[PDB]
């Protein structure tokens, strides 16, 4: 996927 | 004017893409259309590169 597309990380 | 975000949290990079960060630090948006991670410029470290939009909030 591109940058903006990739998963987000968990919340710590 | 324009609309500031504010990190909630630290974060480390994996890649030179994204910006690494420590909570408080501020941030003025480059593109947020594209997808949950932000292209971002940061006012404390003077970066630029991806952030992911769930570790900051509006200002």
């Amino acid at each position: 996927v591109s940058l903006a597309r990739r998963p987000l990380p968990p919340l710590p | 004017g324009v609309t500031l975000f504010v990190a909630l949290y630290d974060y480390e990079a994996r890649t030179e893409d994204d910006l690494s960060f420590h909570k408080g630090e501020k941030f003025q948006i480059v593109n947020n259309t594209e997808g949950d991670w932000w292209l971002a410029h940061s006012l404390t470290t003077g970066e630029t590169g991806y952030i992911p939009s769930n570790y900051v909030a509006p200002v």
